[PDB]
RNA sequence: UAAGUUUUAAAAGGCUAGAUUGCCUACAUUCAAUAACACCGAAUGACCCCGACUUACAAAAAGUUUAGGACUAAAUUUAUGA
RNA sequence: CUGAGUUCAGACCGUCGUGAGACAGUUCGGUUUCUAUCUUUGUCAGCGAAAGGCUUGUUUUGAAACGCCUAUGCACAGUUAG
RNA sequence: CAUGGAAUCUGUGAAUUUGAAAUCUUCGUGCAGAUGCGAAGGCGCUGGCAAGGGACGAAGAGACCCUAUGCAGCUUCGCUGG
RNA sequence: UACCGUACUGCAAACCGACUCAGGUGGGCUAGUAUAUAUACUCAGGCCAUAGAAUCAACCAUGUUAAAGGAACUCGGCAAAAU
């Protein structure tokens, strides 16, 4: 449990902050058993634009969550795919969780730091063209049984005699 | 505001009619120069209808058909291809010279995308069906086509043996004038 | 008639109005320069350079 | 470029002195005359460029106009061989 | 033409129901390359699929044809 | 680049008919020594 | 579409909910991105759409046709008299 | 929706006034802003899950489906409300 | 009927306004025209696209009238001054 | 025979308007049908980057056509049409 310490104060502050949130993640909402997770910071999308896609993958298993992200033309779905793939990579290679039983049990969108701008309304009045950002937290639990896939897998156009 | 889809007519394709006809002429010229082009669904369906009209005009092989295609079809390298390779390739096909396969959406505007290609060529994606299907003279269809006024309409080579006895003659050559 | 474009740029007129020498030509222009110095402005006149 | 090979090695001030000498009433406003001469010099440099562009365009038009007819002659003489090949193999 | 009060979090959520997307109930999955798309769409290498190995089409033999190549 | 500022050059002449004439006594002359080759003092002194 | 053509009684006529009764081999994908064409339509035992051919006694909306798209199967037809 | 008239700013004619000016005396000319939050209203749509016990009517290898009442769904829907 | 907005999708992406709201109808009452009080009644819930009667919609602490130890400019046989 | 200017832009996304602003910004050169620098098409040359994609909403803007009438509309033939 880190008997060593960093040399500079900035690295030590960052490492202590990291251990504080690893404490808060354990024994809290869920926690407990071994969990693959990811945190995709500073997605260049609004919170509503990400929440449009996040309401589709909430509670689904992993393969049909990837299916729901891959079946829409939205820009936010590619970032959601990036977050789900990072969480899957952590869960399968960093941890030792079994695949094909992972459920997306926790996904939500939080605020990011905005970039304030200016928009030029008429009659001299100012406006805004603020560039919004957001964060993604994905937690993939492992179920006790492989679940119902929720979307029927059919054969493609290529698989034809 | 005039109804084009729902009342069988040409698509508007977000364009004025002169721009629309010019764009279809450019796309049919591109479709026969490279035999598979990729575009949005509305242009793809309009291209399929226009391709059937242009290919049949090339299949006539007449001087008036050449004159009409000369304005319709731009390249001239491919006016020859339409009147020779495409005309001989689909000489007996009753329409349907083109297939459409959907290919997803494009990145710039999320518009649906379709692959449009000429059928019955080396490099096509599905086997074609024969344009004709030689009939069994010992089946119901042949007798219905004997009692009713229907032709035989059999599959044929480019020059059948019914012209062989004329072309074999040495007194029917005229020396080439 | 749309307003807002009263500033028509010209180097001759800018130097001839707000330059150093018209400021030094009159006494009250010299006290204008003196209180620019007393305020501590980095640019004394519109045409100063080095 | 765009001007003749004799355009270099030829001082243009001979034109200035020539039309200043034989017309003695160009000496009224000499500075205006010199401005008109320099304006003539820049204008002549532009007209050389325009003449070059028109000549190259008119050459390229007939070159492509010949090459297109050559391509059509090649295409027709390639089609005739195939047609005579089909009728010849119908003979055999 | 102007809101008279500030919208509450509950009223805003109720008003935003039109903005949400419906989940799709079918998907066409390639067993080799694991690709996902609709059943009416090509998603092989000719379309966008950098993971395609060609195993998606399992048979394509067409050797014979004869024509005049226009040159 | 805006008002034709004259730099710190030394003038070598004057215009008479618009043609500049460089005065020959104002041309630059540099009194370089006879030989700077095998001269026993270098720009650096050993420590 | 009206300027055209029909109909405008006692109560007539419409809209929403519905006691009951009956039935159930019903997870809802494709045929074009605004089905309003089409749910009182179709998806290969399919003329649903599109194309091709014919019709001046339709100045063109019907008739034939599975050529193309709605994929699909074999030991008696790559297949309906669609 | 108009601003034709009732609020101005320009000018003329008449009345009153020393005059700046006043006239609800006559004339000519003279900026009509607003992207609907929710209250109504028209119309088009989404959400408002279930399976309950069968001591299973039966079977052994209280779990599995089977048979029941109605529960949803769908159809026709009071001499049936509004 | 034509073109371009509007309506559908993808991408970028404001502002006016805002005591808090979970804001029904009629009659009565009431700082005298009630979403909020009383009596009676109605109402599955939430929206898109439209229309704007209400929210004494929003936009200016000056349209008009009155007041100020109020200002300002103008006028004159108002007063006083070289 | 020195010194200063020489890039790029300059009816404009680079100047003046808070903006990549439908506004304002001086002078000069130019081919054919053809005839005037007007008008239609075009030469040299340049451009089709700054939201895209289909479709039949209502409604709005801008236009084309309209049977029989024709200012009957309206404060006023305003606006369109017409020569
Ligand atoms: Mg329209
Ligand atoms: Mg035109
Ligand atoms: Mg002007
Ligand atoms: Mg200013
Ligand atoms: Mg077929
Ligand atoms: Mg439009
Ligand atoms: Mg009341
Ligand atoms: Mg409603
Ligand atoms: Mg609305
Ligand atoms: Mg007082
Ligand atoms: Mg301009
Ligand atoms: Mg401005
Ligand atoms: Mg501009
Ligand atoms: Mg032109
Ligand atoms: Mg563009
Ligand atoms: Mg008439
Ligand atoms: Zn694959």
């Amino acid at each position: 449990p880190r008997n060593w310490m960093w040399y500079d104060a900035d690295d030590e502050r960052e490492e202590r902050r990291k251990e504080r949130q690893r404490l808060a993640w354990a024994m809290g909402p869920g926690g407990g058993e071994e969990v693959g997770a990811a945190h995709l910071m500073d997605v260049p999308q609004s919170m509503k634009k990400m929440q449009r896609i996040v309401k589709l993958v909430r509670g689904l298993p992993y393969p049909d969550a990837v299916a729901q992200c891959s079946l829409v033309p939205h820009k936010a779905a590619r970032y959601m795919l990036q977050a789900l793939e990072a969480a899957h990579a952590d869960a399968t290679e960093v941890k030792g969780l079994d695949a094909e039983r992972l459920v997306v049990g926790t996904v939500f969108v939080t605020r990011g730091a905005y970039e304030p701008g200016i928009s030029y309304h008429s009659k001299g009045r100012p406006g805004s063209k603020t560039f919004h950002r957001s964060h993604i937290r994905v937690v993939l639990n492992q179920a006790a049984e492989r679940p119902a896939p929720f979307a029927r897998i059919v054969a493609p156009l290529m698989s034809r005699r | 505001a005039r109804v084009r889809v729902r009342l069988g007519d040409w698509n508007r394709l977000n364009r004025k009619w002169q721009h629309r006809v010019s764009m279809m002429k450019t796309m049919v010229t591109q479709l026969l120069e490279k035999e598979r082009i990729r575009t949005t669904l509305a242009k793809a369906k309009t291209l399929q209808r226009y391709a059937d009209k242009v290919i049949t005009l090339g299949k006539q092989g007449t001087r008036e058909a050449w004159s009409e295609a000369r304005g319709i079809v731009r390249t001239d390298r491919e006016l020859h291809k339409l009147f020779t390779q495409v005309a001989l390739r689909y000489r007996e096909r009753p329409g349907g010279f083109t297939r459409l396969v959907r290919a997803g959406w494009r990145e710039r505007d999320a518009a649906p995308v379709a692959f449009v290609e000429l059928v019955d060529r080396p490099g096509e994606l599905r086997p074609a069906n024969p344009a004709l299907q030689r009939p069994n003279p010992l089946s119901v269809q042949a007798w219905i086509r004997q009692q009713l006024g229907q032709p035989a309409r059999e599959p044929s080579p480019l020059l059948p043996p019914s012209v062989q006895q004329y072309l074999r003659e040495e007194n029917r050559i005229q020396q080439g004038r | 008639g749309n307003r807002g474009n009263t500033y028509q740029p010209s180097r001759r007129k800018r130097v001839n109005r707000h330059g150093l020498e018209k400021r030094l030509s009159t006494p009250q222009g010299r006290e204008v320069l003196l209180r620019r110095l007393r305020k501590g402005r980095w640019r004394i006149t519109v045409d100063s350079f080095r | 470029p765009f001007g003749p090979p004799g355009a270099e090695r030829s001082h243009d001030w001979a034109t200035y002195a020539r039309h200043l000498q034989l017309q003695p009433e160009n000496r009224r406003d000499l500075k205006r005359y010199r401005a008109r001469f320099v304006r003539f010099m820049q204008l002549r440099e532009l007209d050389w460029r325009e003449a070059f562009q028109r000549g190259v365009a008119e050459d390229s038009r007939v070159s492509n106009k010949v090459a297109r007819a050559k391509a059509e002659a090649q295409r027709q003489d390639a089609w005739s061989d195939y047609k005579q090949a089909m009728w010849q193999r119908a003979q055999l | 033409a102007t809101p008279k009060k500030k919208l509450s979090l509950h009223r805003r959520g109720n008003r935003r129901v039109w903005y949400w997307l419906k989940r799709k109930t079918e998907v066409a999955k390639c067993s080799y390359c694991g690709a996902l798309s609709g059943r009416n769409q090509m998603f092989s290498g000719a379309a966008g699929n950098s993971a395609c190995t060609g195993q998606c089409v399992e048979q394509a033999p067409t050797p014979p044809a004869s024509s005049y190549p226009a040159e | 680049k805006r008002v034709h500022v004259d730099r710190g050059d030394v003038k070598v002449g004057r215009l008479e008919g618009g043609e500049f004439q460089v005065l020959p006594h104002l041309r630059p002359r540099y009194f370089v020594p006879a030989d700077l080759d095998k001269f026993q003092l270098k720009p650096y002194v050993e420590v």
